[PDB]
């Protein structure tokens, strides 16, 4: 938790020096994450490390201080690209970079000088003062940064060249989450050709660890449309990944029951057929078929062994 | 036994003489005095605490009242600043007054500091130079910017009643703790002192006013 503030560690290690027994609660207190509780008077200048950030942010001129919320939102580690924040700025890109030139000094935010690319990026520490102090805000911008992401590109609209892009795969998806807008989550993740393009380069386990994310966020009814889709990437995992990428829209009329999956399988498959695609039909799936719960693929190589981890959380 | 010598320094110093009516805590002043010891050089602070009325002080001017503990240890003199409670302009003063005491000389500037921190100047480097091997005492002291202001990186030594008071300064820091209790042999001693005789020619009434 510490992440090497020396200023933590002793800021926590003369707090134990009082309190010997109580070791565990401040272990829990920092997986916590608010800095409030830990205080030291020290030859240090503040009480407490949210004591020292809040001292920092002053500084910065009206016009600049707006903008380090939006900054707010980011990833604790994550290496954005450069365009996502002037999309939420909506503000042109020579003259982006250089304020946030003027954050890195401001020791605000580090640099990241990646080839041409630059990733602008966070202390553990630093990210978490900013939910400290613009928690209420960070539920209001999720929403803001969605609407200016929709007056430029549409995830249909989205392209694999862009920069930015799968920073939108890996976290678009991440902020209409925050947005609270379910509808509009409905109008993202569930699309199929969006799983179609996120498995193209993303791969199929960051949409089954975002579902889980997904199943808090909207309804215990489609927690079962998220059952019978996980149930559909059971079937994913094993020759998915390939390349022959087969049609899927043909693949997955094998589902069973009907669930939301099934009944955008065979819409999909009527508007093949008119045109054309020879698709066939298969009338046995509830007669056969004792579904496996998951497949792997690791290597395009055969397999020698494989192990557990002790804790068992992975293999 | 005090020497004659050890007057001269502690007259210089400005220390109270002990009150005619009191009774030595060995184990105490030898506590401290060992302790006190402790800092042969480089920095350092002591704190002493109690609860109200337990010998605080007297302890701390008996301490350095013996002469081994002081002249082997301290060529230097030792200074007493009486700092009691304060806001700051009146803290502010004390410091004038530190400055005129140390500087007997007088080749220090005439003028005095009207910024607490030059007044730190003038003690460091009175302390540094003027006074090489100075111990400084303290009374009372009720907030941490005081000992803020006295932090010389020269010894000094507070004694109190809130020990959350050397939080704020950097170097090794001890404390001796004094709990308020004493014994009833030594009360007794005390007792007869105060009336002055032979401690059985006491009253019957004497022992149980101890308890
Ligand atoms: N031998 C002795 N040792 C200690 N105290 C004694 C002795 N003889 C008499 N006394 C009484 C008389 C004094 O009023 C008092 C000593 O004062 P002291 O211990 O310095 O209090 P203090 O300065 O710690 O109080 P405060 O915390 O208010 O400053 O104890
Ligand atoms: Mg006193």
């Amino acid at each position: 938790e510490c992440k090497g503030s020396p200023l933590v560690v002793s800021l926590i290690g003369a707090l134990l020096r009082d309190f010997p027994n109580r070791w565990e609660y401040y272990l829990k207190q920092l997986q916590n994450k608010q800095f409030k509780r830990i205080r030291k008077s020290s030859s240090y200048d503040y009480e407490a490390l949210d004591e020292a950030m809040s001292i920092s942010v002053e500084m910065l001129r009206e016009d600049i201080k707006d903008y380090y919320t939006d900054l707010s939102i980011l990833q604790k580690d994550v290496k954005v690209p450069t365009k996502v924040l002037c999309i939420l700025w909506d503000m042109e890109t020579e003259e982006v970079e250089d304020i946030l030139q003027e954050f890195v000094n401001k020791s605000l935010l580090f640099c990241d000088r990646n080839g041409k690319s630059f990733r602008y990026y966070l202390h553990d520490l630093q990210v978490d003062f900013l939910t400290e102090k613009n928690c209420s805000q960070l539920q209001d911008l999720h929403k803001k940064i969605i609407t200016q992401f929709q007056r430029y590109h549409q995830p249909h609209t989205l392209s694999p060249d862009q920069e930015d892009c799968m920073y939108w795969y890996n976290f678009l998806a991440y902020h209409m989450a925050s947005a609270k807008m379910h509808k509009e989550l409905c109008a993202l993740m569930f699309s199929l050709d969006w799983i179609k393009a996120k498995t193209e380069l993303v791969g199929p386990a960051h949409l089954i660890h975002e579902f889980v994310e997904y199943r808090h966020i909207l309804d215990e009814k489609d927690c079962a449309v998220s059952e019978n889709f996980q149930e559909f990437l059971s079937l994913n995992g094993h020759l998915l990944g390939r390349q022959p990428f087969p049609n899927i829209v043909q693949l997955g009329l094998c589902e069973p029951e009907t669930s939301e999956v099934y009944q955008q399988a065979k819409l999909q498959a009527k508007q093949e057929v008119d045109n054309g695609m020879l698709y066939l039909e298969w009338i046995n799936k509830k007669n056969i078929t004792n579904l496996s719960r998951l497949v792997v693929r690791p290597h395009t190589d055969a397999v020698y062994h494989a192990c557990f981890s002790e804790d068992g959380q992975r293999i | 036994g005090i020497t004659s010598y050890v007057r001269t320094v502690l007259c210089e110093g400005g220390v109270p003489q002990r009150p005619v009516v009191f009774v030595t805590r060995k184990k105490l002043v030898n506590a401290i005095q060992q302790k006190l010891s402790k800092l042969k050089g480089e920095p350092g602070w002591v704190t002493i605490h109690g609860m109200a009325g337990c010998g605080k002080s007297v302890l701390a001017a008996e301490a350095v009242r013996d002469h081994s503990l002081l002249e082997g240890c301290f060529p230097g003199g030792v200074h007493w600043v009486s700092v009691g409670k304060q806001d700051k302009s009146g803290l502010l003063m004390k410091l004038q007054n530190l400055c005129t005491r140390l500087d007997q000389d007088e080749s220090f500037s005439q003028r005095l500091p009207l910024n607490i921190e030059e007044a730190k100047d003038r003690l460091r480097i009175l302390m540094l130079r003027k006074h090489p091997r100075s111990l400084l005492i303290l009374d009372d002291v009720w907030d941490s910017w005081v000992l803020k202001a006295f932090d010389s990186q020269c010894q000094i030594l507070l004694t109190t009643r809130d020990k959350s008071v050397t939080d704020s300064v950097m170097g090794p820091k001890y404390v001796v703790p004094v709990e308020s209790s004493l014994g009833k042999e030594k009360g007794l001693e005390i007792l007869s002192l105060f009336v002055n005789m032979k401690k059985a020619d006491l009253p019957e009434q004497a022992h149980s006013i101890i308890k």
